[PDB]
């Protein structure tokens, strides 16, 4: 709860030093209408969101495991192995029926359009995903030849 | 003034009078010159003003002929506790209204606002003296008393059928029984 | 871009998007601190001497 | 304390004296304001822990003594422009203390020509009086101006100048500078905005610096030219406390001032000066012209500018001529820098329709503020040369009878009444 | 229907070329915006 | 070009016309656009774009006008995080025949998008709102998605912050339950929103069958019946399971694999038949298109004035 | 003066939309400092907006 009431101490003319009685209170909202930043307000993660960015990769729940934590645990493998596992049966039983590869002048500086996300980009930047997470579990899920987790 | 400064003197314990400012700044500078007030008192944050001007304004809209309330609470001065102010008000009002739906939240520093969908007539005066009674309960338990207040009832000034009326409540420091800044004067 | 132009036909006839006459070297002069001289050579039309 | 906005109406000059000969009635005498620390700066000499410059205030006495002889010429005119300022100096060295300006029309009856010619010290070492009373670690230093016999006197600078003298004409003034400073501003996010280190181009401080290092562009390691994007920030101006600014425009100094710092950084590029790799060596302007062509549109300021430069011809008849702007001394290598600058956006179009007239209102042109020319001349040779020509220096009992007789009258008559 | 243009610029100069482009872009859009008519 | 259209000013008014008239797509090419030719863009910019981006419920517009702040370093300020919240609870969604609508809208994950704006909001120190915590559970159990052991403990916080329970919330998540094979959180939702007294719900109180039972550690017996013996009720549980996963195997056929709770289900938000935006309606599906009639409207062979309408 | 009257009138007009108001104080008395209210306001108002949106000044004494 807020006090209230502080205390300060003053110096009179002649020399002595007694207390005052302030009536103060706390701030209780951000006085954010500044046009100022801080630099200390939170922020809000949006690595997990997957957009037609091609000069990104496809998130993958695998991504937010590999954190650079500490590997070294039996329970995350496990959980690396299985997201992994997941994500390739994704791949491979995915639902291929209006997906269209064909190459289209239009799409030479940019990705294919935001339209034809689904048809046209999903399955490859899935397989890119697919190749470049690999490349970064691979040693943790069949690590080499020298108890295994 | 001597019968205070006496009594303090005997019981170490000196209140003082806060209705008559002419006793208690006589008491001060008596006990400051006679040395005896630094015994009496020995040695974000804001303070709190002496005089505070609050209001609550409510547009009151027409949806179908019925009203929708838009309420709002301002004061004048910061370091008065919204936050509180608005979950008393809303643990009041849920008893009360029987509106469709309604919200309320503290929306900045000195002001807080409450929105209710299409309510009767007399759900909107069942909620109007209830947060005036909440807001007057609220600020005078910060250390302040009603000196004064109006009222008004006014159409909008782009929209004639908009009607508002605004409660503008000003209150009054009690000052503390305690030595305080700008009271300094007094003593020499 | 006339080198590797990202649609199949650069120019076109229909009666309000005509383009061929926009290819001028006269357009091109109001740019001319950025201009590529080798393009222009190449992609501009009714160039002088 | 600074004052790095300056109102055009002031000027840096005190009341100037006409001459009481017949033949001499266009000769004034022209007694500048030292007493006044704001143009103290701008009118001595800045001291070194000596620089030896004088574009910063020879051009700007020469401007400001033209501005205040605008009168003679405005005739009620709504708007007076100055432009075509040459300046050639005969003595590198030395401070001036007074001008001596001579006006004429020029070639036409709607410009007015003027002619200074500054004469002052020509060694500021012997007038130098330094650390006095230095309190604090940092002295403040105080020149005598006016001394009796113990100064030795000349002419130190030749300049001439012209003003217009016309009035203001909508469309090449007012409506396409409009949408010029807007397409400038458009176009603010094209470049990047990062300055270049002082040592490799000639100043000392990097608060004094205007010259984009990404937009620095030289031709042949700068054998035949070069260019560079610049902006003259208010920021950069406001904690310099040599130049000032307008209320949107950078003067003629501020604008030169850039022109003189890529001179340094290409004459380093082309081994023209000894670099820093200790003391700096700026090279310093001997004469210089600076013209404006129309549309006489002023040099904005918080818009950024692109200055384009010749190769640098060493001199061991010169290109330009004999007269005011070329230098007046022979001795020591010279530099030639020709200069032009750009400030607009010329490849910016909005062609709505062919119906329409689009060019005729959305086009527009990368204006000229300043073009011209300099020769400079390296720091270490300042005192190697001597000037080469020689020009001269330019150096009531009736009516008390008639005002005692009236006296005696007036005295006389008192007594009768 | 806006006539297709042909970008003749050099390596550098398409810095520029896009900061015009994108300011036409931001004209054409003010075009939504009906007629135009302190400190 | 034109000092008075190249003002902030006037580029800041047009942005409010835009959001305040026309859809979303306006308004985010001119704040991009302008964005990338210098108009530093400031909260109040970043709230006009945000406004009609959550009218329109688009959730990837949501999130990339978000990065854009986080990227040009502006404090948001409760309205901000009110409109990223209230614009993910009214994206489209569901199924049409056998064509799932916005079908993308699985991988961006706006619903921990909406639960890190509360959470952000929260820890910034802004006051949530109630239509906030709301869009947040329906966000969690929209048709197309079934996170309900989330939305269970999100709505338990709510009730302990004292938070009203809104009607669509409610209608929303008791699908998802029962889509989830959830009779007992189904039948404590309907029960306490008949407690509560939403509106909708106030009919709808039904008895609980669950009284004194564990949530977790086994088998529910009438009280005329008893537990078979051991070894036996063993061999029972082992046949129950196996023909309960039998019969949920097979599947229906003339179905997409889509549950009843979920064919023919599309929602596309408030604004797309002829209406706009109100703060009491945070997930509002398009009204029908039978409210309005062409020759009710306007006589034949003229126009009704309302394009889209009829339109799914 | 003993006992001081002040007068505060409030201005609301609109066109086209866009709505304003001017509030006018004026004291009884010539005595008040009032470039002192007027510094306290601009002190009390600089953070809660911007200076673009409101303007107070002092039309003359008092
Ligand atoms: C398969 C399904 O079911 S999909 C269902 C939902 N979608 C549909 O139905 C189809 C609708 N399609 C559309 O609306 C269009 O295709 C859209 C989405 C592209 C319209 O968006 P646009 O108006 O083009 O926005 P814009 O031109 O600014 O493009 C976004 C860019 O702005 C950038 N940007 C930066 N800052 C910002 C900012 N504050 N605000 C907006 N964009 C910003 C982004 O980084 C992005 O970069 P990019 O060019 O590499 O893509």
């Amino acid at each position: 709860r807020i006090p209230g009431t502080t205390k300060v101490t003053y110096t009179n003319k002649k020399g002595r030093t007694f207390s005052f009685s302030v009536p103060v209170s706390e701030l209780t909202h951000p006085q954010v209408t500044l046009e100022s930043a801080a630099g200390t307000w939170r922020e809000m993660d949006t690595s997990f969101c997957e957009l037609g960015d091609i000069e990104d990769d496809m998130p993958s729940p695998v991504d937010e495991c590999l954190r650079g934590g500490s590997s070294l645990d039996k329970r995350l493998i496990q959980e690396v192995r299985e997201r992994f596992v997941s994500f390739c049966r994704e791949y491979v039983l995915m639902d291929t029926s209006g997906m269209k590869s064909t190459i289209l002048s239009t799409e030479l500086n940019a990705g294919p359009d935001y339209e034809h996300y689904d048809r046209r980009l999903r399955r490859k930047r899935h397989w890119l995903a697919i190749r470049h997470r690999f490349e970064d579990v691979r040693y943790v899920i069949w690590p080499d030849v020298v108890n295994p987790s | 003034v001597f019968e205070y400064i006496l009594g303090f003197l005997r019981t170490n314990q000196l209140n003082l009078p806060a209705e008559n400012l002419q006793i208690r700044a006589e008491v001060v500078y008596s006990m400051n010159q006679w040395g005896l007030l630094e015994h009496a008192f020995p040695p974000a944050v804001v303070k709190l003003p002496d005089v505070c001007v609050v209001q609550v304004c409510d547009h009151m809209q027409h949806d179908q002929g019925v009203k929708r309330h838009a309420l709002t609470i301002t004061y004048g001065a910061d370091g008065f506790q919204l936050r509180s102010l608005i979950r008393r008000v809303r643990r009041d009002l849920e008893r009360q209204l029987s509106s469709t739906y309604w919200q309320c939240y503290q929306t900045n520093e000195r002001a807080a606002f409450f929105v209710t969908t299409k309510v009767a007539n007399g759900t909107a005066d069942l909620l109007t003296t209830s947060v005036t009674q909440q807001l007057v309960e609220h600020t005078e338990s910060m250390g302040y008393s009603l000196a004064s207040s109006y009222v008004t009832l006014s159409p909008d000034v782009v929209h004639t059928s908009v009607r508002m009326l605004i409660h503008n409540f000003t209150f009054r420091r009690s000052r503390r029984v305690e030595v305080e800044p700008g009271d300094g004067i007094a003593l020499g | 871009d006339p080198d590797r132009p990202h649609i199949k036909h650069i120019y076109n006839q229909t009666a309000l998007a005509r383009n061929l006459r926009y290819a001028r070297y006269g357009y091109f002069k109001r740019d001319m601190h950025l201009l590529d001289v080798d393009k222009l050579v190449r992609h501009a039309r009714l160039l002088p001497t | 304390s600074p004052r790095w906005l300056r109102n055009p109406d002031e000027l840096c000059v005190a009341a100037l004296r006409r001459s009481r000969d017949v033949n001499k009635i266009n000769s004034y005498v022209a007694t500048y304001k030292f007493d006044d620390p704001q143009w103290a700066p701008l009118l001595l000499p800045e001291v070194t822990l000596i620089s030896h410059n004088k574009m910063i205030m020879l051009e700007c006495m020469s401007r400001h003594v033209n501005f205040s002889l605008r009168h003679i010429v405005q005739k009620g005119h709504g708007i007076y422009l100055i432009y075509h300022a040459q300046h050639s100096i005969l003595q590198p060295k030395g401070l001036v203390e007074q001008s001596f300006v001579t006006c004429s029309f020029g070639i036409r009856g709607e410009r007015l020509r003027t002619d200074i010619v500054h004469v002052g010290p020509i060694d500021a070492a012997d007038v130098m009086e330094l650390q006095p009373s230095e309190g604090h670690d940092h002295p403040r230093c105080c020149f005598n101006l006016y001394q009796k016999s113990d100064v030795r006197r000349g002419v130190i600078a030749v300049s001439q100048v012209e003003g217009y003298g016309t009035w203001f004409q909508r469309k090449p003034m007012l409506w396409q500078r409009s949408r010029r400073i807007g397409a400038l501003q458009s176009q603010l996010g094209a470049f990047a905005y990062d300055l270049v280190d002082p040592h490799e181009v000639g100043k000392w401080r990097d608060c004094e610096v205007s010259l984009l290092a990404p937009h620095m562009r030289f031709f042949r390691n700068g054998l035949n030219g070069a260019e560079a994007v610049g902006i003259i920030a208010s920021s950069q101006v406001a904690q310099q406390r040599r130049l000032y600014l307008g209320e949107f425009e950078a003067p003629a100094i501020t604008a030169l001032d850039a022109v003189q710092q890529l001179a340094h950084a290409s004459a380093l590029r082309c081994k023209l000066v000894t670099p820093v790799v200790i003391d700096m060596e700026t090279l310093l302007p001997l004469s210089w012209a600076t013209r404006t062509p129309p549309p006489y549109v002023p040099l904005e300021a918080d818009l950024p500018f692109k200055l384009q430069m010749s190769r640098p011809t060493v001199f061991a008849a010169y290109p330009t001529g004999g007269t005011v702007g070329s230098p007046f001394v022979r001795g020591a290598p010279m530099m030639m820098f020709e200069y032009n600058m750009h400030q607009g956006v010329d490849h910016y179009v909005y062609d709505d329709a062919p119906s329409a007239r689009p060019m005729k209102w959305w086009s527009q042109k990368s204006n000229m503020p300043y073009s011209g020319y300099m020769y400079f001349a390296r720091s270490g040779l300042v005192d190697r040369f001597t000037p080469s020509e020689d020009i001269p220096n330019p150096l009531p009992t009736k009516v008390v009878q008639e005002r005692l007789r009236k006296y005696r009258r007036k005295q006389q008559e008192g007594h009768k009444q | 229907r806006r006539i297709v243009k042909l970008n003749l610029t050099s390596t550098e100069g398409t810095q520029e070329k896009l900061a015009a482009a994108i300011q036409e872009h931001v004209q054409d859009a003010y075009r939504f915006s009906g007629p135009t008519p302190p400190v | 070009t034109d000092p008075v259209r190249r003002d902030p000013t006037e580029f800041l008014r047009v942005l409010r016309r835009m959001s305040r008239t026309t859809s979303w797509q306006k308004t985010m090419l001119f704040a991009s656009k302008g964005r990338m030719v210098g108009y530093r863009l400031t909260r109040e910019h970043y709230n006009t774009v945000l406004f009609s981006q959550s009218l329109w419920g688009r959730a990837l517009e949501i999130v990339r006008v978000v990065r854009a702040m986080q990227e040009d370093k502006v404090q948001p300020n409760g309205a901000t995080y009110y409109y990223i919240v209230n614009g993910m609870g009214n994206a489209d969604h569901g199924w049409n025949y056998d064509f799932r609508i916005n079908r993308r809208l699985e991988k961006i994950q706006h619903w921990r998008v909406a639960l890190e704006a509360l959470e952000a909001c929260e820890a910034n120190g802004f006051d949530s709102t109630d239509t906030m915590h709301n869009s947040a559970l329906i966000t969690l159990v929209i048709p197309g998605f079934n996170r309900w052991q989330q939305a269970s403990l999100l709505l338990q916080r709510m009730l302990r912050e004292d938070r009203r329970m809104h009607p669509t919330m409610v209608k929303f998540y008791h699908d998802c339950l029962v889509r989830n094979n959830r009779p007992r959180e189904a039948s404590s939702l309907m029960r306490l929103a008949a407690e509560r007294g939403v509106h909708g719900y106030e009919d709808k109180w039904e008895a609980d069958v669950y009284k004194g039972r564990p949530l977790d550690s086994s088998l529910m017996l009438r009280g005329d019946q008893r537990p078979l013996p051991e070894n036996l009720q063993a061999l029972l549980e082992e046949e129950t399971t196996r023909n309960i996963e039998a019969e949920r195997s097979v599947p229906v056929p003339f179905s997409a694999g889509l549950h009843a709770t979920e064919i023919n289900s599309v929602f596309r938000p408030r604004v797309y038949r002829q209406l706009w935006y109100k703060w009491q309606h945070i997930a509002n599906r398009y009204r029908p298109t039978a409210a309005l009639k062409r020759r009710q409207l306007a006589p034949r062979d003229s126009p009704t004035g309302i394009p889209g309408f009829y339109r799914i």
